[PDB]
């Protein structure tokens, strides 16, 4: 690997840096090669690899998601035929975009998942494994998409099943997770009352946990709290 | 789209 | 080339698409196969070529000056010492910025310019040429950082010469040319009264000019002329 | 900065 001969403490350095300039794709280069270590990452580190592949990502499915818009229009009654440049273009962005969603993956199988015991660390791979298979769904259309769509719930349900026993409900990994989960639910398993459901209860379950906490982890579980109510009423 | 984090 | 195999068509029409879908480095890497394609550039394809490398040479600038300036805080007195990784970092930016604007310049020398004969795409390229041997004078720090600025002014001057002969004063290439020639004057030259009495004789020029043109000329003129405003205001 | 186009 190409980080193979740079420090740990300075690829995470770098990483940083990275952040500062915009530069997500460096930065996740960066955390890829702390990851190559072989050492375990620190919850300030899990952060740094989740936010870079994030935006990577991110930028990947938006340009996809346009292009895909693109070529469903030019398969519409009385479209001109334009040759096939725009599907050639959209399955270029769609294996770059797979070929990231692998390498997170290929990361998190080798050796993460493996060596991450304590529930912060273990939900939170599992909760990257279950987005990142979702990513792939997003994009699947063939044989095995029932088994991508598959490995996605599989790992979120895991997830679920550690956070449920070794976090409470306010968690701001176990919240990150039922929201993920939720969405996947409603955009993935075409299951929109399973989404709701599990919205709903989370960000209760939530609210009558909001007294045990200080003014910071208050802020911080709100915030996503926030984000269940806002597909709630997406959704309802 | 919806919200994920 | 990569691009060798596709058509020149099918690259301009990729370029259009990564356009859409903000994919800057993308739409950078079909336009530079179209050119290499050796056929001159119509106006609608010289103008994605310099989008897109625009693009691409904006953010990396961005970064390079987020970086800098992290280093530059890192060598004041009572910083405390982190060893190379800054600096490190912001060499790769640059070196990374540098092949971009090589590959530009290497693009219109080989062989745009010599092939451009009418004002709009002469001056077009020279505007160009001027423009990343501004960058590259941004980032420049040795025995050649002169050497790169007069390389700057000398396509500026070329192009300018050309555009006050061959084009009327409310041309938007001309004005836009007069606009980063005046940049260069201000933030490279260390010429502000040159930059300052450029931008003023530009507008002044234009200004004069605006009632021989159609609405929609006007339009186009009035918002280069907007900008020269802004950096009058800036400046005074 | 100052704009360019
Ligand atoms: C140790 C650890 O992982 N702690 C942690 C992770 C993530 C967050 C967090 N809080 C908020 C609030 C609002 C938006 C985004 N966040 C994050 N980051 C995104 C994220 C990632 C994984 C799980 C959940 C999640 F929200 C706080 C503390
Ligand atoms: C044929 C040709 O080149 N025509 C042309 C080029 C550029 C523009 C133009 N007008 C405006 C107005 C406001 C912002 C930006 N623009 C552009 N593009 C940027 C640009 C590039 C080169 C020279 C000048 C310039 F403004 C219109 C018509
Ligand atoms: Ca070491
Ligand atoms: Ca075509
Ligand atoms: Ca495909
Ligand atoms: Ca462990
Ligand atoms: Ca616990
Ligand atoms: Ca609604
Ligand atoms: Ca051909
Ligand atoms: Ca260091
Ligand atoms: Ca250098
Ligand atoms: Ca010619
Ligand atoms: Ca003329
Ligand atoms: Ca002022
Ligand atoms: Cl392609
Ligand atoms: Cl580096």
């Amino acid at each position: 690997g190409a980080m193979g001969s740079m420090e740990r403490a300075s690829l995470i350095q770098k990483a940083k840096l990275a952040e500062q300039a915009e530069r997500y794709e460096d930065m996740a280069a960066f955390m890829k090669g702390a990851v190559e270590k072989g050492e375990e990452l620190s919850c300030e580190e899990r952060n740094l690899l989740s936010v870079a592949y994030k935006n990577v990502v991110g930028g990947q499915r938006a340009a996809w998601r346009v292009l895909s818009s693109i070529e469903q229009k030019s398969n519409e009654e009385g479209s001109e035929e334009k040759g096939p440049e725009v599907r050639e273009y959209r399955e270029k962005v769609e294996t770059e975009l797979q070929g990231v969603c692998d390498t997170v993956l290929g990361l998190l199988d080798s050796h993460l998942i493996k060596e991450a015991g304590d529930a912060e660390s273990r939900v939170f791979y599992l909760k990257m494994k279950g987005d990142y298979y979702r990513y792939l769904a997003e994009v699947a259309t063939g044989d095995d998409k029932k088994r991508i769509i598959d490995s996605a719930r599989s790992a979120y349900q895991e997830a679920m099943d550690i956070s449920k026993k070794e976090m409470p409900p306010t968690n701001p990994i176990r919240l990150g997770l039922a929201l993920n989960f939720s969405v996947f639910h409603y955009e993935i398993a075409n299951s929109p009352e399973e989404a709701i459901s599990l919205a709903k209860t989370t960000f209760d379950e939530a609210m009558a946990d909001l007294h045990t906490l200080s003014e910071d982890s208050y802020k911080d579980s709100t915030l996503i709290m926030q984000l269940l109510r806002d597909n709630l009423t997406l959704w309802t | 789209f919806p919200a994920t984090v």
